[PDB]
């Protein structure tokens, strides 16, 4: 029983800030696909930012490079996001999502079936 | 590049009505002449040659790589598994010894100087030929076992020497406003670049000792190993290193797997280090601020062995990018990654008998990839040499000529006697002043089968330049 | 090395270095001569002699090689070449510091250029005009400094216009030590070259085409130690146009004339081309105020390393 508590959302307006925080359990040395996906109302969900390698990477989406910024504590169970420039286009639900271990091990039971349980994150107009 | 003549009087202002302006190079290289042919401009502009170096350390330090040049003697071009050394190893021997020529002409600079930029250009040309002779002139082409103290040696001074990042006013920026995140990415910076006396020391000025003694001891004992450990660092063999190596990761494994007793980033500032000294790709990449940390930093803690260094250059230009602020960044990544055809160029730009004897070198190490004499031969080294010799003939510094004259007589481009067109075209302009220079005018014109120079020289002697005096005494 | 004023009232027209390049030569509009030294010591060009023997517009000026002695050539629009020897006895500025050797006055023009032979073929010079026939002379006994005959008379151009002021001339010896003798002629939109014959005289060798407009200057450029040979001229239309020479197929018009450069950098007419002393710097200089300096590439190109001043 390991969990994932992420804090930091809310309301706010247009072209302001926003600090997302996250924590888990392991975090067992690299081989990660640990970071920030969002879920629009309707929408499917789609990541936002991610740790490839221990510092040596970062994967963002087209929809928000030059705008958030990811960083991780080194070798860490911990996430953050800095939402700079929010637009009415970031509103959604984000979610913490990571990985227990680090082996290549089999594609079966990714971590555990909860992730993140998720913050609200939503930008006026 | 683009220089003003003079930095006082412009004499063209307006873009109306130009005015015709004529300019003549000069017999002499820092003597140079313009004027303009108009109304009310009448005056004469000496303008010096651009980007010229008429001190006397410069004309010591080519007299110095001159001397080396013809102690290497006959040295060309010869992989292969035969016969001995030869070369290879002198050829080294002489890279340690025009690399120490061009110190001690960086140290005279930097003692009598008015402009600095020349300073900052010799530096950049020495960063890159401490890269180079860490890269090709130790090992002999073999691996990092084999000559493990030499490598290792060169490496850290090639990384130390290079930037400065690692400054005063750097630190004091951190030290001044151990729970900050700063101090660790720091510490970990003067782990990647073997500055172990500077990491440990600011350890004690670090707050953490007593206060582990304070928290947990086992932290804080480990710690202490760890600081002990860098102590006991090896550099003379390999075999040493593994068991090092082997003693990190035994350490990162047993704290890894511990109790944790401090903040949870307290902890997860020691992890990190005690894994970028284990060697883990990730944050050695991670707490780089550059690529050359990076690179410095897989030879250190990973794999000190040369092979894996197409990847490392890579896994470090993945995380840092080449510095476009100089001019040594992309030379170095480019000499480390085979290519050595675009560096030659970059430290022309540089110093033109820095590159020259530069490309001299590498030729005859080998590392190789219609007749003129100024014409490209197998690596266009006679061109560095015979347009250094060229471009030092027009310097009229009288102590020059015997390293011009000599350079052209050793060129292995040319026949005999197109380096004796060569001297019988060239040697006419020398600057003879002593009654005891002329010696050395007709022994060459002796040498090279030019009589007719010799006593065309020995008339314009004649009556000195026609009684141009009264006295006329032997000095 | 600062500015500093010649001392001319007029027009300063050419400015010469000697052999050594310690010592300079000017001519000016104000009919006048100077010479100034360069002092060992320190650099700062001092004026030696300057109070001029003439009585037109000065234009031309060059040296003699020293195993001549110190011999100073001088052509004017008074249609005459004036040749002067320093002598060392008088003391420096004081209008007797210089003799007139000789004065030729068989050029029924004004002229515009005169440059010395190269010392490997005596004290010789040549001389063009409005006449449009270039004159070559010599100093037959190099003991005696006044015994100059005329060596040759060549009609360049055979109609020269008299009701027009557009007209430029220079000339250029090739400075080749062991290269047949020679010499371009810079006339109008035309360029030609003279080479000695066999029979002691010259013959229209090669000419330079494209120059669409006024030829302001151009300048041999003895190359050292290379087989061709290279010439630079700045032409009015905003061109600086470096020629190669290298002559094939002979078995006893054989000379070449490849178009190696062309270079508009400069937006307007080149007036001044130079060589360096070892063929390896050419300079120029026209409207834009901007002096450019040129080297040679590998492929035998030559590209622009440094421009100066506005």
């Amino acid at each position: 029983q390991v969990q994932l508590v992420e804090t930091g959302g809310g309301l706010v307006q247009p072209g302001g800030s926003l600090r997302l925080s996250c924590a888990a359990s392991g975090f067992t040395l690299d081989d990660y696909a640990i970071g920030w996906f969002r879920q629009a109302p309707g929408k499917e969900r789609e990541g936002v930012s991610c740790i490839s390698r221990s510092g040596g990477s970062t994967t963002y989406t087209d929809s928000v490079k030059g705008r958030f910024t990811i960083s991780r504590d080194n070798a860490e169970n911990t996430v953050y996001l800095q939402m700079n420039s929010l637009k009415p286009e970031d509103t959604a639900v984000y979610y913490c999502a990571a990985a227990r271990t680090r082996g290549t091990c089999w594609l079966n039971r990714i971590g555990m079936d909860y992730w993140g349980k998720g913050t609200q994150v939503t930008v006026s107009s | 590049i683009l220089v003003p003549m003079t930095v006082n009087d412009q004499p063209i202002e307006k873009n109306g009505d130009k005015m015709p302006l004529k300019f003549k190079l000069g017999p002499l290289s820092y003597q140079n002449m313009a004027f303009i042919t108009a109304k009310d401009k009448y005056k004469l502009y000496p303008v010096r040659i651009p980007r010229l170096d008429t001190s006397k350390e410069f004309s010591a330090y080519v007299s110095g790589l001159f001397e080396i040049y013809r102690d290497l003697g006959d040295d060309r071009v010869f992989v292969n598994s035969n016969f001995a050394k030869e070369h290879n190893a002198t050829v080294n021997l002489a890279m340690e010894a025009i690399l120490n020529e061009l110190e001690v002409f960086i140290g005279r600079v930097k003692d009598q100087d008015g402009r600095v930029n020349r300073f900052y250009e010799l530096e950049e040309s020495l960063t890159v030929l401490n890269c180079l002779r860490t890269m090709y002139f130790i090992l002999d082409g073999q691996d990092v076992e084999e000559n493990r103290s030499e490598f290792i040696e060169s490496l850290l001074n090639w990384i130390n020497r290079s930037d400065g990042e690692p400054d005063e006013e750097y630190i004091e920026q951190v030290f001044s406003v151990f729970e900050t995140q700063y101090f660790w990415k720091l510490l970990n910076q003067l782990v990647l670049r073997g500055l172990l006396s500077q990491a440990i020391g600011c350890i004690e000025r670090s707050d953490l000792l007593p206060y582990l003694s304070d928290t947990c001891a086992v932290s804080f004992d480990a710690v202490s190993d760890s600081i002990e450990l860098l102590k006991q660092y090896p550099k003379d063999s390999s075999s040493t290193f593994r068991e090092w190596k082997n003693l990190v990761l035994k350490l990162s494994q047993a704290f890894g797997s511990s109790a944790t007793d401090i903040s949870g980033e307290l902890r997860d500032y020691i992890e990190d280090f005690l894994l970028v000294i284990g060697g883990n790709q990730r944050k050695i990449l991670q707490y780089s601020r550059t690529w050359y940390e990076s690179f410095c930093g897989f030879l250190l803690y990973y794999i000190p062995s040369l092979e894996l260094s197409a990847e490392y250059l890579q896994m470090s230009l993945e995380a840092n990018v080449v510095d476009i602020t100089n001019d040594w960044e992309q030379p170095c990544v480019d000499i480390i990654s085979g290519k050595i055809h675009s560096i030659l160029p970059v430290m022309e730009s540089l110093d033109s008998c820095t590159a020259a004897f530069t490309a001299m070198i590498c030729e005859a190490k080998g590392l190789i990839e219609l007749e003129d004499l100024f014409s490209y031969r197998n690596g266009m080294a006679s061109y560095m040499l015979n347009s250094f010799a060229f471009e030092l003939c027009s310097l009229g510094d009288k102590e020059l000529w015997p390293v011009a004259i000599g350079l052209i007589a050793l060129s292995a481009t040319g026949t005999r006697s197109a380096k004796k067109m060569v001297i019988a075209e060239l040697l006419p302009h020398y600057p003879f002043v002593t009654n005891d220079d002329i010696e050395w005018m007709l022994s060459i014109c002796v040498e090279w089968r030019l009589p007719e120079i010799a006593k065309e020289i020995y008339t314009t002697l004649g009556n000195q330049m026609l009684s141009a005096h009264n006295i006329i005494e032997s000095i | 090395m600062q500015p500093f004023d010649s001392g001319h009232d007029d027009l300063v027209h050419d400015v010469v270095y000697d052999f050594y390049g310690r010592h300079v030569a000017t001519c000016s509009s104000d009919q006048h001569i100077k010479v100034f030294k360069l002092d060992k010591d320190t650099s700062n060009w001092e004026l030696s002699d300057s109070w001029r023997a003439h009585d037109s517009s000065i234009v031309a000026i060059d040296w003699a090689s020293p195993e001549y002695g110190r011999i100073i050539a001088s052509a004017s629009y008074d249609k005459t070449v004036k040749l002067w020897e320093e002598d060392p006895d008088q003391e420096e500025c004081s209008g007797r510091r210089w003799n007139k050797l000789c004065t030729l006055n068989d050029s029924k023009g004004s002229l515009y250029s005169v440059k010395f032979a190269p010392a490997h073929l005596g004290l010789k010079l040549a001389c063009l005009g409005n006449d449009g026939i270039l004159r070559l002379y010599d100093a037959l006994e190099p003991s005696d400094l006044r015994s100059w005959t005329l060596t040759s008379e060549m009609k360049v151009l055979s109609i020269p216009p008299a009701n027009h002021l557009q007209s430029d001339f220079c000339l250029s010896w090739c400075p080749s030590r062991f290269s047949p003798e020679k010499l371009a002629v810079s006339a109008l939109e035309q360029a030609i070259i003279y080479q000695r014959g066999k029979d002691g005289k010259l013959h229209v060798a090669a000419k330079l085409p494209g120059h669409k407009s006024l030829i302001r200057s151009i300048s041999w450029a003895p190359s050292i130690g290379r087989w061709y040979q290279l010439i630079a001229t700045g032409c009015k239309d905003g061109r600086i146009r470096i020629f190669k020479i290298t002559e094939k197929l002979s078995p006893l018009s054989n000379l070449q004339v490849e178009l190696l450069s062309e270079h508009d950098d400069h937006n307007g007419e080149v007036w001044s081309v130079s060589w360096n002393l070892t063929g390896t710097i050419l300079s120029s200089a026209g409207d834009d105020g901007k002096v450019r300096l040129w080297k040679a590439t590998y492929s035998n190109e030559f590209k622009c390393m440094s421009v100066i001043t506005a």
